[PDB]
């Protein structure tokens, strides 16, 4: 398959990518939240061929020593044997662990999940937010999918209201349930260089003659919660001006699709 | 503390009644094979690979494909979150689910090869095992694997006395038995057979033959979603 | 080896095993309780060649959340690779797991060991049972030596009397030993079938054959507290059938050498 | 609460300057390749092998060398004592070290083989990805590898409202963005882009460009470290 | 807090006295050589595979056959449970074992294989490493192995002022010296020398000449377990 | 390379060594502390080309149950794959193993870190010591450059002064520090036997043809506090004798370069 990078670059040179679409196109985008109905919250993302599963998984732990004024958010990719024939059996690799912690820091540094509003009883009692992605098949752009179905799993989340009882010193955990403190919505825009053209969501056929990749997470507030150029390859600065602006709209269109599919599971 | 509501079920369901079951084949675009179940509130996905480069010549076989199964649920897949990582019960059902499938294959047609299953519980409710090696058949068989018969599979038990068909999470955890069962129907032949719980021989063969007719049952649901494979590329 | 398959599939034909035993003799049965005088329990058990060494360790600890009302008992299998060329370095494979957890599930099944009766404490103090299987050499069935070799090693426990005092709060640990609350003497009986024959006990040399294998296991009382159809092969449900009847019938007879080997020991 | 004193900073420094940068080839007899680096409280050392043997075939590739990088930090290195052993932390910078030395290196000219590169950090401070890669681009010119240029590394960041250059460890924990770039200098190619915080475009863009000004001033003490390296086998 | 009672030992015994020791050959089916020890309250087995195929080449050696050794210690061995699992201390051991028996063999005859020694102990009490290493030599005869000699091994120490040979549980425990000695007897070369504790020149130097008139009091057990082998063949 | 066994062996029958050293010189020794500001203790130390580099770190922690009078001492080494082509990743291997334990059990055993005087609240609260080696450039000889280089760290290392305040129950950690309760200077003399001769401090291309090895840690008070053998061959007595005898005399030579480095640093 090295055929293929001269086919690809050829194509782009004349303008074209291999599925027809333009160098700033999404293949179609399938979100669908709610899916899996034990999961305090869940997202299934679908970026062409490319599918991810997000799971929420809420329970009630102490904080970290240094932080008890917050909840705890943690987030796991596991990229399945089943996904890919480039993953394996075993602990995450570094890919598993570059995107979770790429799509972790979104989140946590636009306060997208507030984890301030999700203290019970400050130093002792918080609630430990598990975002748990599973990758069902991988191809291209796990990246965004992966961000993508977190975010609209964490807006899906319903989790049970708590009570901190004052006279018996112990925590209620109701039925009732109540959203987690989503407060924004950062999306992943990933770019492939190949050659010297940036296309956006890669498929896996173009990550596999790129140079390199550039993922830029913005939310509606028009913020940049997170920048990773991953694998080789270099860009230009002007590569990134373009890929920081067309990150935004791209962003914004995706934004819009995950909040139909946010609404359309309260129905 | 009530499991037969005189004599139904929680969920409404008859002593030898299933749970709904719906199964679909061919939806990862990467797997060879693959095939998606919802068995209750089981949902699994089994995926097939290849059969493929068997690395290194150490684990090749000179004569035969090897067959690798790894079953695994998903953190989100259970009440209580799973710390993601096999376990030892899913080691176990791994290697039980592996010699399920191995009677069904021709694995002298592809030799120095092996044959992986994955089967990814994605919601667990019970069943898993016989809804992941129901799934897992489909799977090889969408793989194009040549084999002697699928392997259909599907549990019975005992709660508050009874011998039923198909256990709930609920009624697996606090009946008395759980039998779970998987053949190749066609012949008869039993591919899977286990027992946890405390049966008289007489109530453990119950449990075997009913769980034998809902595997039959759940059989005539894999050559379905199988036909319903080949009306679609009968799509012209 | 391959060569081997033929030979024993043959002679199986003319109703005869490799060592002339009948498909439902045990090879020759040694056990002996007490060998590991530090260890709480212990049995060294001998299927023909085939070895394997069981110690029970117990302490006092914290019982499992949910059950308050419980003691806590754990089977570990350790296939050395001392027992076999088959074996290796490292953690519990498959094979140890399998085993681990299907002479685990016999006992618990049966409650043969009542854990319900290792309380000192409701939900803070129980006892805790280590069933620590170590395989010294292995020549077939596993499965019924290390079964054999558990429940022998638990009816030859003697453990530290425990007292809560009441004024105190405390826990005493006593000089007096008793024995562990067993209360059942399940044996789990294994089948090789090979071809359309099942033979009970297989030697090594009949497993390297053998198309599956399956296992029984029964108590006094005439229940089943664990089945395991193991390896590849299928049976017939008739085959199953006469699996169970056979097994309680060699299991009593197990069972027997199991009492005698525990009552030699107390001389 | 207060890291630019009007409108200095901590350590008396200005919202451009560098911490003081001292840099060193050729400290380590075994390896192929050396560097040390003291950037502020940061101590490096960067170790490269060889191109040397990959084992085995599985991991070689048919018509380049690989590049493996392992980063790493002392449990002494830190003001908390840190466990040995890689963290997800760790495993994510050898990647994008990795990332930022492949474009550096013509891995063509070397088939089959590996060339390993090890980030040991002795002290570190904030700065370590950057400091890593600045002394293991000098490492692999060193151990006389072929590159098409040197990698150098400096990270920007955002504190209290301002663009800043070359954050220390105060800064960097308490401030609003750490954005560490690694170039190949001489024709601009942005090899590592990370950014940790909340940015507006305009102050992403600025710290990009700020980064690169003190990446560019790095990169003159590199080549002033190699020209230090050549008058000292110029001795004779 | 008394180690000599007057000056003899808890367990009876006099300063230079050994505990009961009984040693047996060919004990395992499948290892190629084995040998069972109780010295004391020690049981221990020694296993030894082949002359064996090494996998892979690159663990292969092509002069000569490798020596691996693995020192185990049953769960159930000592008097707090053990989890299962090498530690730091069997991996030292393993490593001194090693050490030990490799200057006995003649390596050079087997070349790209390795010779696998397992050191299981049931049942511990001080002496195991040496205890172990008396039993590996046996297993390693009992294997067919060419040796230049057995391996012979006893621990001396220091209790209370004074050395003693072959601690037990207790005096090890609350001694002030433990110096397990290996020797091959017939050539006075010790292949393990190691010592705990703290003891001047003089002390160090009796401690291991005291172990050594031990280690020779246990190769005559050896050899007459041997000789014990022979004389079972001789039927007939 | 087994070219160079025959050439340092015919060397060492003419009574020299490849470097020129006799067989009782060590190579050239630069022992440096105090060069990890921000650890406790630190020393760097080269036995010619072989650098190792140790950091002290202390905690406040638990003793361990048995020993509630007793403060806690670790030893970890790190050989990093940068040291040396034969280190590989990964967890500590057996050299790195046994080169922590010995190095641990002559300062242990010595009581040179005395870790009775480390104790805060007996039972509870008690001072930690952690010795991390982080082993630079493997040139020989690890085991000694490894020994002088944590004890040059422990007599470094200044702790922060700690009060146990009476009326309150807490532990006041001050700004003000104070050394460890270092009492003893072990050093280990290592020997490589090559043929029928040893040599001190082995380099690399020694050791790659000795055919074993001794290891003597001795104090200025004239004890031993841990021998060890290590690698394969096999010592007369007197060998061991001489082994002994003149790892005296090398450690008073090397811990009088130790006390030099240590009083430099304070200037
Ligand atoms: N680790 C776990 N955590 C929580 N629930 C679990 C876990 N493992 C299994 N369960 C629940 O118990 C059910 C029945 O278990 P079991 O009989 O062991 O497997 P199977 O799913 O084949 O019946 C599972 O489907 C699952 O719902
Ligand atoms: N595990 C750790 N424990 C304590 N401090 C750490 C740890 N990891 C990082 N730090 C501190 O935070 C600083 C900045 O972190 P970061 O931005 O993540 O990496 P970099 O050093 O590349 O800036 C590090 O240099 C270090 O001083
Ligand atoms: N992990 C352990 N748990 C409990 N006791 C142990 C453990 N390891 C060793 N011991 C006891 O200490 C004894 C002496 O230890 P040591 O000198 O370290 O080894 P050796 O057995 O060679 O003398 C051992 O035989 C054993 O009885």
């Amino acid at each position: 398959a090295g055929i293929m990078r001269d086919h690809i670059i050829n194509l782009l040179k004349e303008g074209k990518r291999i599925d027809d679409r333009g160098f700033e196109d999404y293949r179609p985008i399938e979100i669908e939240v709610g899916v899996i109905e034990k999961a305090e919250g869940s997202a299934l993302v679908k970026l062409g061929s490319t599918q991810v599963l997000v799971g929420i998984k809420t329970s009630l732990g102490e904080p970290f020593p240094d932080t008890p004024n917050m909840g705890v958010m943690t987030t796991n990719v596991e990229l399945v044997p089943l996904a890919s024939p480039t993953f394996e059996p075993g602990p995450p690799d570094e890919r598993a662990i570059e995107l979770a912690r790429v799509i972790d820091r979104g989140i946590r540094e636009s306060k997208a999940l507030n984890l301030e509003k999700m203290v019970i009883v400050p130093g002792k009692i918080v609630r430990v937010v598990f975002i748990d992605v599973h990758v069902l098949d991988h191809d291209g752009n796990l990246m965004d999918a992966i961000g993508i179905a977190a975010i609209a799993a964490l807006l899906n989340a319903r989790v049970p209201k708590v009570r901190y009882n004052e006279e018996t010193g112990e925590v209620e955990t109701l039925d009732e349930t109540e959203p987690l403190p989503v407060e924004k919505i950062p999306v992943p825009v990933t770019f492939a260089k190949i050659g010297n053209i940036l296309v956006v969501d890669p498929s896996l056929d173009e990550e596999l003659v790129m140079d390199g990749k550039i993922t830029i997470t913005t939310d509606e507030t028009g913020h940049i919660s997170a920048v990773q150029k991953s694998e080789g390859g270099a860009f230009k600065l002007e590569e990134v001006m373009y890929a920081v602006e067309t990150a935004f709209k791209k962003a914004e269109e995706i934004r819009k699709l995950i909040l139909e599919a946010v609404e359309k599971a309260k129905q | 503390k009530l499991i037969d509501e005189n004599g139904r079920r929680i969920d409404g369901r008859k002593k030898y009644e299933l749970r709904p079951i719906k199964m679909e084949v061919g939806v990862l675009k990467n797997a060879n094979g693959s095939a998606y179940i919802e068995w209750g509130k089981n949902k699994i996905i089994a995926a097939v690979y290849g059969p493929r480069e068997l690395h290194p010549k150490h684990l090749q076989r000179p004569d035969r494909a090897i067959l690798r199964v790894r079953y695994n649920m998903a953190p989100f897949s259970v009440e209580e979150r799973k710390k993601p990582g096999p376990d030892r019960r899913s080691i176990e059902i791994s290697k039980v689910i592996k010699g399920a499938l191995e009677p069904a294959l021709i694995l002298e047609m592809f030799p120095r090869t092996a044959i992986d299953v994955f089967i990814e519980v994605l919601q667990a409710d019970a069943g898993t095992r016989v809804a992941g090696i129901t799934a897992a058949s489909l799977a090889l068989a969408d793989a194009g694997i040549p084999m002697r018969d699928l392997v259909a599979a599907c549990a019975a038990g005992k709660i508050e006395g009874e011998i039923v068909l198909d256990l709930n999470k609920e009624e697996d955890n606090y009946g008395e038995a759980d039998v779970p069962v998987a053949i190749m129907p066609l012949k008869n032949d039993i591919t899977l057979l286990q027992m946890d719980g405390y049966l008289t021989k007489d109530e453990f063969i119950e449990a075997v033959k009913l769980a034998i007719k809902g595997a039959k049952a759940v059989y005539q649901k894999q050559r379905e979603a199988l036909k319903e494979k080949y009306l679609k590329i009968a799509q012209e």
